[PDB]
């Protein structure tokens, strides 16, 4: 009786999806918060 | 990508008309302004015109320079009369929302390349 191995797609997605989402948040907030003119 | 082309003469002995045409964005709801930069001096405000057809002028060029806008063509024109030797400078077209401004260059996000103007006695 063999069993399924843990999906390498899942294994690398666990590190990829949070990492890319965090980098996107970094870039988005950095490029949008500092946008208005100043005196 | 937004561009602000300018056109006009380069040398006068005198009347002139410097025009500015916008592309890539409709500036109907923006303030369109003309600035001037002489060699060594800082950039200064000549004129501005608002969506409400209201005209603001600098003290140095009040009553001489006349600003107008063609909203259909998305352009701003400046008629120059009574030119003098100290009017020699690079003239810049600009468009903005007028935040903290209508007189400060920092309030205008879009800028033209600039057009040289010279007056010879
Ligand atoms: C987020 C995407 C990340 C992609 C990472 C890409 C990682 C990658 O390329 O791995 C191969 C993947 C299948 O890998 P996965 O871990 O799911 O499947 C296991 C393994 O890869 C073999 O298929 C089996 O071993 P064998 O052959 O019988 O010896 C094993 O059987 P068992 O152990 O259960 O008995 C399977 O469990 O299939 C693709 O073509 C990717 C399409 C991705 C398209 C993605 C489109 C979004
Ligand atoms: C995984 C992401 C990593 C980081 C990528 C870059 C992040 C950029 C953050 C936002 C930057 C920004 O000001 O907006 C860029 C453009 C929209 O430009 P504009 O129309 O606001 O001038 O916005 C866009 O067109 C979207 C920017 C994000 C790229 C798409 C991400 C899709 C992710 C799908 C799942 C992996
Ligand atoms: C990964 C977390 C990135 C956070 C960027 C925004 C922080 C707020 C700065 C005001």
């Amino acid at each position: 009786k063999t069993f399924n191995s843990v999906s390498k797609i899942d294994r690398l997605s666990r590190i990829a999806f949070p990492l890319l989402f965090g980098i996107f948040n970094l870039v988005y907030w950095a490029t949008y918060l500092n946008r208005e003119p100043q005196l | 990508q937004v561009q602000l082309q300018e056109s006009g003469g380069g040398l006068v002995q005198g009347s002139l008309r410097v025009s500015c045409a916008a592309s890539g964005r409709t500036f109907t709801t923006y303030i369109m302004a003309w600035f001037r930069q002489a060699p060594g001096k800082e950039r200064e405000f000549l004129a501005a015109m608002d969506q409400g057809r209201i005209q603001y002028y600098g003290d140095s060029v009040r009553g001489r320079f006349t600003i107008s806008r063609d909203y259909a063509k998305n352009s701003v024109d400046l008629q120059l009369d009574g030119l003098r030797p100290e009017d020699t400078a690079v003239y810049y077209c600009a468009a903005g929302a007028g935040f903290w401004g209508l007189r400060t260059a920092s309030s205008y996000h879009y800028w033209g390349q600039g057009t040289q103007v010279t007056v010879s006695s």
